[PDB]
RNA sequence: GGCACCACCAGGAGUGGAGCCUGCGGCUUAAUUUGACUCAACACGGGGAAACUCACCAGGUCCAGACACAAUAAGGAUUGACAGAUUGAGAGCUCUUUCUUGAUUUUGUGGGUGGUGGUGCAUGGCCGUUCUUAGUUGGUGGAGUGAUUUGUCUGCUUAAUUGCGAUAACGAACGAGACCUUAACCUACUAAAUAGUGCUGCUAGCAUUUGCUGGUAUAGUCACUUCUUAGAGGGACUAUCGAUUUCAAGUCGAUGGAAGUUUGAGGCAAUAACAGGUCUGUGAUGCCCUUAGACGUUCUGGGCCGCACGCGCGCUACACUGACGGAGCCAGCGAGUAUAAGCCUUGGCCGAGAGGUCUGGGAAAUCUUGUGAAACUCCGUCGUGCUGGGGAUAGAGCAUUGUAAUUGUUGCUCUUCAACGAGGAAUUCCUAGUAAGCGCAAGUCAUCAGCUUGCGUUGAUUACGUCCCUGCCCUUUGUACACACCG
């Protein structure tokens, strides 16, 4: 399965609620964001913790989500 | 220590000999050819 | 004689294995942590970390004499051909190697374990661990054999990083009814480490919000 | 053990001048490379003196390292006739380095 | 002359710190050179039992030891290049020069 | 309730049936050393034992019994010994035999020491298993007098106590996941005479069209990094779009993509626990036993292989989707030496072979090596026949290793050519470069691989589901158990 874990999902919601204006919709730019935002120790984890972010964002435009 | 005694003196005796040697250490801190004799035999 | 890469790296750890192993048996009461092995032209720097390093190099550094002398005639090494030196450990605290043996050495003189135990258990974060667990294993008094596990602060168990922040130390005791098997696993805190990563691979770090400014609607600063 | 008195001299002037001894665990090799007797007797004649605290025994990786104590310098500063001319080697105090 | 510098180690960020610096060297003073030539790295491995006895399912570990080897081939005089030796020492890795 | 090819379904390959290899039991034995007995004992102790190993058996040596004493002792305490006898032995082991050495040492006391001797039911360490299943824990708050409990849950979802969600809980930690190693991508960087290429010198063969195949080239003192190597990075996050869902976690399809099963595979792996196995790995160990006619150690020879029998891991096969006979001819993982005690070994020459010999390269991306491997493919012979399937058992002969091959170490030649005609009840492993074949390298190794650890070649059928069997996990429940049902 593709279960996000609790590491990237709270991680992933904490940058909303913080730095939602300069956040976006696309991955790529949402990964270079968060290299600069986050300390991330390994790759992998920045680009699934902008996955995640990015389909959070791409949801709040439907409507307000839950958590943030 | 199955006792109930020496887990609670253990502990709190524990705690007094490294915290004493932290410090004490920490004082240890702030000063910071015979066969010639043979050859003799020529 | 003439010896291939393969095997005269191979060659040089054996080299390193066995004479770390004669320095724990021989410098055990002086509370011996590691060696270093430092290959340097026309000399060989080897640096020895102990807690005591009066035991080595006592009565006129003639241990320490008396000690590479021992070394030169098994290796059959020029006399000149190396030096070694009695370096200090700068956390002893921090250690599990000296705090090893020191645990053995208060084990060794009868002391009860819980002030011994939680004399190393406090002595490693007083130095500043994030995490320390102890195992003491073996016969006291007693035909059945017992294991304790003393745990404190924050200790990590799987992958990778357990090879970068955690040493471990594992010490025979002999003791008149039996062996007494001590572990003493200590994990140092990430953000100390100096070389390799400092912090832990799920540590994520988010900055601040720099923002609540006041714009004003649109002018220029010139210069 | 049964040495010539000659050939345990040679392990005591080698003991001696050069107060360490190192021995492979090895009875039947002919000759302990630095001193010209059989390897069987290092072992054997060190076992003695270490039995009389003269030498510290340490064993690690089937080998011998055999050190003398200040105690035993002066025993053979009376059995090899020495007088007290000058330190083996070891006690020569070449003092350690900082 | 044509010197050729070997360079063996476990460990590959020290020895490319001193392939690189050595190299850094051989760019202000203007030699010129050929590298660092990349060989092969060995994967020395070792499978023994995990077992000390014989008994519990047959489990086995799998040992491993690296080792990398560089060849860089300077074109300067053999003093100029036993000097950058001892400025650019490393305790892991080894150096041996050949002519 | 839930999960799982060490469970099943749909299936594949099989095992169990034969011969033989090997391990175990049994029987035998002078000894046939021993540990292990469901999973988690039985090609396991890296255990492929000629000697050694070795612990067993029949015999024979040595002290390598330190050290404090006491005795003896220079008018010599004691050690080695030619020759004959003795012995398996050119062991002065011992006996006749007198030489030699010289306080090292001989006898008694204590004390040692060494044990593949006993005890894993005294222990350390290590390892296996529950279990790599998904489980474990505290702070504050709520409940209870308390031990405790909630958090840790009806439901959905996931490989997962992993997440959505519900919520007297809120907010967290270990484990899982992250992490690390490896395999797959990079005409984008960094270079490479130990990698490769195009041009160019010089050069060969064939048709002459200026072309097609080569050799040579460590001075052509060339160019380049696609293939090759490896360091710094990039790249995938289920990206985008459709469906379903509490519109949540998610799941399934497409498109793009090197990669969309956690991208494939592994490494590490919690809280406790088992009388699980190892004192036969250790100069790791406590205690018990032995310690000079040894249970120490060593030498010679035998045994661990012994054969009415039962069982387990396997290898060959029962043929034609095949055997031979020629011909074609492609990998990947690796290893490799010196005055040794002898490594990988090309090339040439002998030899039917096995193998021998003479030279040379390589401590290695350089040489072995493109390891020109085998299945495989092509052309033939064979023609359903225990047949050219199968190759046991055995006779005779030739080489190799080794001090030593007898109870054939192994290889080669001719001859002999057995069961076996696809295997009962049962039962094992397995979902993609996977299964199955097919070989090769490394480990053991003087010699021997039907064994393991890996690697690549050819390359599928069938699910992608379930709790019917089997095992495990969770909840509820009962308990007179808590040394916890081996109660
Ligand atoms: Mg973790
Ligand atoms: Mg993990
Ligand atoms: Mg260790
Ligand atoms: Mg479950
Ligand atoms: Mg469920
Ligand atoms: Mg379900
Ligand atoms: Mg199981
Ligand atoms: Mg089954
Ligand atoms: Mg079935
Ligand atoms: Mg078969
Ligand atoms: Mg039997
Ligand atoms: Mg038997
Ligand atoms: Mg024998
Ligand atoms: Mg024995
Ligand atoms: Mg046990
Ligand atoms: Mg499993
Ligand atoms: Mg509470
Ligand atoms: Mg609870
Ligand atoms: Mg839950
Ligand atoms: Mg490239
Ligand atoms: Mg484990
Ligand atoms: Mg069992
Ligand atoms: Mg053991
Ligand atoms: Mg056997
Ligand atoms: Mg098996
Ligand atoms: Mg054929
Ligand atoms: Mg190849
Ligand atoms: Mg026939
Ligand atoms: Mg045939
Ligand atoms: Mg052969
Ligand atoms: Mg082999
Ligand atoms: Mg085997
Ligand atoms: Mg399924
Ligand atoms: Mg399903
Ligand atoms: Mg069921
Ligand atoms: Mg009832
Ligand atoms: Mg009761």
């Amino acid at each position: 399965g593709r279960v996000r874990t609790k590491t990237v999902k709270r991680a992933s919601k904490v940058l909303i609620e913080r730095f939602y204006p300069k956040l976006t919709l696309d991955f790529e730019t949402n990964k270079r964001l968060t290299s600069e935002i986050a300390v991330i120790q390994s790759k992998r984890l920045r680009n699934k913790i902008a996955g995640y972010t990015t389909h959070l964002m791409k949801r709040i435009q439907k409507g307000p989500v839950r958590g943030i | 220590g199955q006792s109930d005694k020496r887990e609670l003196e253990g502990e709190v005796e524990g705690t007094e000999d490294a915290e004493a040697e932290l410090e004490a250490e920490a004082e240890e801190n702030d000063e910071s050819l015979a066969e010639l004799e043979l050859s003799k035999q020529e | 004689a003439i010896l291939s890469k393969k095997k005269k790296l191979v060659a040089d750890g054996v080299f390193y294995a066995e004479l770390n192993e004669f320095f724990t048996r021989e410098l055990a009461e002086q509370g011996y942590a590691g060696v270093e092995v430092r290959k340097t032209p026309s000399k060989l720097e080897v640096i020895v970390k102990a807690s005591n390093t009066q035991g080595v190099l006592g009565e006129q550094g003639r241990r320490i004499h008396e000690l590479t002398s021992l070394i030169v005639k098994r290796f059959k090494l020029s006399p000149e051909g190396i030096a070694i030196y009695a370096e200090r450990v700068e956390e002893r605290g921090l250690s599990a190697a000296v705090q090893a043996e020191a645990l053995k050495a208060k084990l060794l003189s009868g002391l009860p374990i819980r002030r011994a135990a939680y004399g190393v258990l406090r002595f490693a974060m007083g130095a500043g661990a994030k995490g320390v667990e102890v195992v003491i294993s073996g016969k006291l008094r007693a035909a059945r054999a017992k294991s304790q596990k003393y745990a404190d602060g924050f200790m990590i168990h799987s992958g990778q990083p357990t090879r970068d922040f955690i040493d471990i130390a594992i010490r025979h005791v002999l003791m008149r009814q039996g062996v007494l098997g001590i572990k003493v696993k200590i994990m140092k805190d990430p953000a100390a480490n100096r070389f390799g990563p400092r912090a832990l691979p799920d540590a994520v770090k988010i900055a601040e919000a720099k923002d609540e400014d006041e714009v004003i609607p649109a002018p220029t600063v010139k210069s | 053990m049964l040495i010539p008195k000659e050939d345990r001299k040679k392990i005591h002037q080698y003991l001696f001048q050069e107060g360490v001894v190192v021995a492979k665990k090895d009875f039947n090799q002919p000759k302990h490379d630095e001193i010209d007797t059989r390897n069987l007797f290092v072992i054997k004649a060190l076992q003695s003196l270490t039995s009389k605290g003269y030498v510290k025994t340490q064993f690690s990786w089937q080998y011998y390292y055999y050190t003398l104590t200040d105690e035993g310098v002066e025993f053979l500063r009376t059995e090899l006739n020495i007088p007290e001319g000058i330190l083996p080697l070891t006690r020569l105090k070449n003092a350690p380095a900082e | 002359h044509k010197i050729r510098i070997t360079l063996t180690s476990t460990k590959v960020k020290q020895l490319e710190n001193v392939s690189a610096n050595i190299i850094r060297n051989a760019a202000q003073y203007n030699i010129v050179k050929k590298g660092p030539v990349r060989m092969p790295t060995k994967v020395l491995k070792i499978t023994t039992r995990k077992t000390p006895n014989g008994e519990g399912s047959k489990t086995w570990d799998a040992y491993e030891m690296r080792i990398h080897k560089r060849v860089i081939d300077l074109q300067a005089p053999a003093s100029t290049v036993k000097r950058i030796t001892q400025i650019t020492i490393e305790p892991g890795v080894d150096v041996e020069v050949t002519i």
